[PDB]
């Protein structure tokens, strides 16, 4: 696979080459694969490969990473979470969007 | 030693929406 | 996503924000997601976002976090587990 | 070196009580 | 979930509580879930709660369990793999069996 | 400091019959 | 399971006895088992046991494996990818 | 402390050459 805009994996705190989940809320399918940088500012969300068997253009999804550390880290841990609206127009909070 | 590690968001992309799907993609 | 009362995840170690699988008795779907805390005392499991075409209201679910540890540890760890039965009654 | 993947804890046999597609969080 | 003898989960080296995968070839269904003991020299394999959607008595499984480790050990690991037949008749090789 | 790590096959249950399934189960 | 052609194994940096994922471009089908070597120069890709309920001969599949490491090495890390063509001609 | 799950390799495109249910190993 999924090619994501440069500043949604930084948005997201997501890495090129990290391990991702997609959960279409559209169609119900649920997949993992890993993340690929788009260009920044290109507002890309590519579906390559046999993923594209799991979403079409159009679909709205959600994708997550998930990472590893100690309870007590994990016990006041943030998730980085950027909101979408529109022509994926990213926004910091919920809260906001139609 | 021998902490016992979770599994946690890390973050995530909420209802983006996909712009593109390419079954043949050769990457 | 799943929101679950704050009395349960406390019951069962699970974290907000934790990874969590959800086993659907009612109708033998998996999934994976994460956990969400819903207010103490409310009874609620919610199923937001995608996963609400996993489950529906009135489904029986089983809802399991894993950890990893060395196998010397692993070899006398012990899980976690709540119990419910009706209306999401605790024990 | 050897790490397992062990079970933490569940919750059993709980009932959905809500279900919200367009959740927004 | 899947309550396992325990004498088959000592052969295969999996701990009860630990995460199994299952892999059905009789219907070709795959899940996840973890390890449950049953007494030793029961010959037991029972799948319960959700995993009885996937499972039925009769069908033929591969168990799986997986552990982590840095690539030089991985690199010689040997796993530990128990062969069936029969009644649930444990063998050490593949290689004997019908 | 920072290995990279493997996930490896610890063992396996080669075509081992399914006896008995509970969908009920309580525990 | 999946037995694979040594060099193709070599090429990828995935190991014997490693997690893989097999994700089947012709049907769809997305599945997760172990890697095992085929002898090399065979052009292998064998889809064995309860996997072969998920591929076909012929079928077009893409097989990933993962590995954990910290941020700090993440953000450089490299995968080890290898491109094939026609009758599992690598390049 | 926190740890990435990163892809180490792939195989693009092979294509499946025989398919063994019944397989031993
Ligand atoms: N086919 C993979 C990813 C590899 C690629 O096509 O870039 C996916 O299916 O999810
Ligand atoms: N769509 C997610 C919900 C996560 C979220 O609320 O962002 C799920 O499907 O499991
Ligand atoms: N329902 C779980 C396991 C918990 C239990 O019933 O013991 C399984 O579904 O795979
Ligand atoms: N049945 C395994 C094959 C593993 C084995 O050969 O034991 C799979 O399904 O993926």
């Amino acid at each position: 696979x999924c090619a994501i805009d440069q500043d949604f994996l930084d948005a997201a705190g997501i890495l090129e080459n990290e391990a991702i989940d997609i959960w279409n809320v559209t169609n119900g399918k649920r997949f993992s694969t890993y993340a690929i940088a788009a260009e920044r500012g290109s507002r890309i969300i590519s579906v390559n490969g046999a993923a594209a068997h799991c979403a079409s253009v159009g679909d709205i999804v959600i994708i997550a990473s998930f990472v590893t550390m100690p309870d007590e880290e994990a016990r006041t841990w943030r998730p980085n979470v950027a909101y979408f609206e529109g022509d994926n127009e990213m926004k910091r909070t919920a809260k906001a969007i139609p | 030693r021998g902490s016992m590690i979770r599994t946690m968001l890390q973050g995530k992309l909420h209802r983006v929406k996909v712009t593109h799907a390419d079954l043949h993609y050769e990457g």
